[PDB]
RNA sequence: ACAUAUUAUUAUCUUAUUAUUUAUAUAAUAUUUUUUAAUAAAUUUAUUAAUUUAUAUUUAUUUAUAUCAGAAAU
RNA sequence: UGAUAAGAUAAUAAAUAUGUGGUGUAAACGUGAGUAAUUUUAUUAGGAAUUAAUGAACUAUAGAAUAAGCUAAAUACUUAAUAUAUAAAAAGGAUAUAUAAUAUAUUUAUCUAUAGUCAAGCCAAUAAUGGUU
């Protein structure tokens, strides 16, 4: 029914497809063959009814996985619990270890922090499972300008709306993230800005090997207004959005740049007709930390 | 042969009837923590004090054990399949599948 | 009958060495 | 013991009084069924020595008759000896130390007769 | 006479199973092959479901031969 | 490691043989129904078709051990690569050390080839109870 219902049935759907046996597969989902199906009357596992014909499945979009992660509760386990599912599969099958791409990974991480309100466990399910990523050959995924950036402004949220101001953890824990990264392709140039953010934050100086100087190469999305395309180009850019505005809002240095600046009037005019991605994400974490 | 000397894992004799297991740690009162009589008492001592033939030998298997430094750990007898003896699996199996999936 | 073909042709082949023993002798 | 060809011991003599011929054997075949050859004999039970002769130092001997090329052609063949043949083997002199087992190892113990082979 | 039991045989009847040998499929699977939608990714390509195409491997039915066995006769 | 603990990773110590696998039951044991011999027995200094790209499983020696798929995974299975007219293969595990998963070393397995050992198939000659009512 709702979005999120209709996009999980989706995902579910084609996970049991590429989950079943290959034998079988012509005999289920085929319809030509739903009559050969009843005759061998193969038995469901779980000692359940024999298998029944199922509607033959198509390659799915990647906006079914964003439709489903906004649609979490505020405090719930569906998105956790889902890719502990999703990522238990075989990594010999390439559809589902090559469905996630760099954009889903910042639309969990962002979604878990400001809206689901489970950050830590769903950096913890990022990082346990990174090594099977890396055997299923998808190992673009954990990137700079989806993985590392995003983790580091959910960081600087969190040192803020919790106050952690140890110099040590801080450290460690952006060492283990860099350390994380597996395809270290700096574009934007908002990840040196992130991470020196964030050392002013925590009193401490950033030293990361290969993270060398970019300069900012911020996206302008054009004045022209589209339909359907300029709704993609915006939920395109909508990640560093979220990574201007928090640069700027949780330190004053950032505002030196004036880079940061342009993006934001050419993003916020681009539909300021509509809400804002940044401050919706903000009221959430607010309803989030009252409970 | 000599007397070994106690270690760490195996203190004393009641150390050294529970790591061997196979139920040795009824004999608890038969040695009385003695550490001589159990590096002592060959198998017609032990026969004499009602261990029988199977516990006896194996004690004396472990002792042996232990004086050449080799590991005393609990090793199990073995045990039919949960199916049964393979002269009697087929007819378990069939029994065993139209009992309990039908 | 394939079993009645090859009966009648053996019975048909020992008539002829029978016939054959009697103009042998 | 592994192979299909096997040295090893077949029992004879009467209950309580065991005796054994020392054997070439198929692996499948029985323990005492006819075997390819018999290398020799093997009494287990030690000649008594009388209390004189005891303190005298006289040790029990066992005696074992074996025929000692053929014994050495079926090794050279790759027959393979049982545990027990392979002790007696060791003791013979035809075997070395390359046939022990880490059970058996006698690394440290005191040589108090050195192998003698003689005429009689 | 004969009523029984057993066995064997067959120009006969029925026949499980199997082997071998026929014909057939809008049969299944894989690959090839002709196109056709849906979907996806990228900005043509891939996937799935169909159709055409041959190929190999099976499946169902079917032709013929032999065959446990039983029936009948001896 | 995961800013709160759900999980992940490695080390160590255990558990699991109701999951997938491997090896083992052509032997031994028991019996004497059938079997009078195109088949069974015994014998011979017997034979050829002038007996397989057969090793069954140990010995000696030499070489190799590759890529995918399928299963949850593999020393399972399938399809390929390369190896004595040429045909015909495989498999890793454990433990150390050094590296950034890989390499060596040790140990135990896998495959192929040559010979040996064990062990097979076939044939001849001779003999093997009673009744010709
Ligand atoms: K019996
Ligand atoms: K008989
Ligand atoms: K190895
Ligand atoms: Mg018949
Ligand atoms: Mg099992
Ligand atoms: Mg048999
Ligand atoms: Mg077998
Ligand atoms: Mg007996
Ligand atoms: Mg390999
Ligand atoms: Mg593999
Ligand atoms: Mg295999
Ligand atoms: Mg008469």
């Amino acid at each position: 029914a709702s979005t999120g219902e209709i996009a999980k049935a989706k995902l579910d759907e084609f996970l049991i497809y590429h989950k079943t046996d290959a034998k079988l597969k012509p005999f289920i989902y085929r319809p030509k063959n739903a009559q050969i199906l009843l005759t061998k009357d193969i038995r469901d596992p779980k000692t359940r009814e024999p298998l029944q014909p199922r509607p033959p499945v198509k390659p799915l979009s990647k906006q079914t996985l964003n439709d489903f992660i906004y649609s979490v509760e505020p405090n719930s386990t569906e998105l956790l619990d889902w890719f502990k599912e999703w990522t238990g599969t075989s990594i010999r099958k390439r559809a589902i270890w090559t469905y996630i791409s760099p954009i889903h990974v910042q639309k969990m991480l962002t979604a878990s922090f400001f809206k689901i309100g489970k950050y830590a466990h769903m950096v913890g399910l990022l990082y346990g499972i990174e090594h099977k990523f890396l055997k299923a050959q998808n190992p673009s995924v954990f990137d700079i300008e989806h993985f590392f950036n995003t983790n580091i402004m959910c960081a600087l949220h969190r040192n803020r709306l919790k106050d952690y101001k140890d110099a040590e953890i801080a450290q460690r824990k952006l060492q283990v993230a860099w350390k994380k990264v597996l395809n270290r392709k700096n574009n934007t140039g908002l990840a040196n800005i992130l991470v020196a953010t964030l050392g002013r934050q925590i009193g401490f100086t950033p030293e990361l090997t290969g993270l060398q100087p970019v300069d900012i190469s911020l996206p302008d999305i054009p004045n022209s207004s589209s339909g359907a395309e300029l709704k993609d180009l915006l939920s395109k850019y909508e990640g560093i959005y979220l990574i201007a505005r928090t640069l700027l809002d949780i330190d004053q240095h950032n505002a030196q740049y004036l880079e940061l600046q342009e993006f934001i009037r050419q993003y916020q005019n681009a539909l300021s007709e509509s809400s804002d991605p940044y401050d919706t994400h903000l009221k959430a974490l607010g309803l989030l930390e009252t409970p | 042969s000599t007397i070994p000397k106690p270690s760490d894992q195996v203190p004393d004799v009641d150390a050294f009837l529970n790591k061997i297991g196979r139920n040795c740690n009824e004999l608890k009162d038969t040695f009385e923590n003695n550490w001589n009589n159990l590096f002592q008492w060959d198998s017609k001592i032990l026969k004499e004090k009602g261990v029988n033939i199977q516990q006896r030998k194996y004690i004396l298997k472990q002792v042996h054990n232990y004086r050449n430094n080799r590991p005393i750990h609990e090793i199990k007898l073995g045990k039919k399949s949960f199916f049964g003896g393979e002269r009697k699996r087929k007819a378990f199996t069939a029994k065993w599948k139209a009992e309990n999936k039908q | 009958s394939a079993k009645a073909v090859k009966f009648l042709k053996a019975q048909r082949r020992k008539q002829k060495n029978e016939a054959k023993q009697a103009t042998l002798k | 013991t592994c192979g299909l060809v096997r040295i090893r011991l077949a029992r004879f003599g009467r209950k309580n009084s065991p005796v054994y011929n020392i054997v070439v054997a198929n692996s499948r075949k029985a323990r005492d069924a006819k075997p390819i050859e018999v290398l020799g004999t093997y009494v287990p039970v030690p000649s008594p020595v009388t209390k004189r002769e005891l303190k005298r130092g006289v040790v029990p001997i066992k005696d074992v008759k074996l025929d000692f090329d053929r014994t050495k052609y079926w090794i050279g063949v790759g027959a393979q000896p049982s545990e027990t043949v392979t002790k007696l083997l060791r003791k013979a002199g035809i075997l070395n130390d390359a046939w022990a087992t880490s059970k058996n190892s006698n690394v440290n113990r005191k040589v108090v007769f050195e192998r003698m082979e003689t005429l009689e």
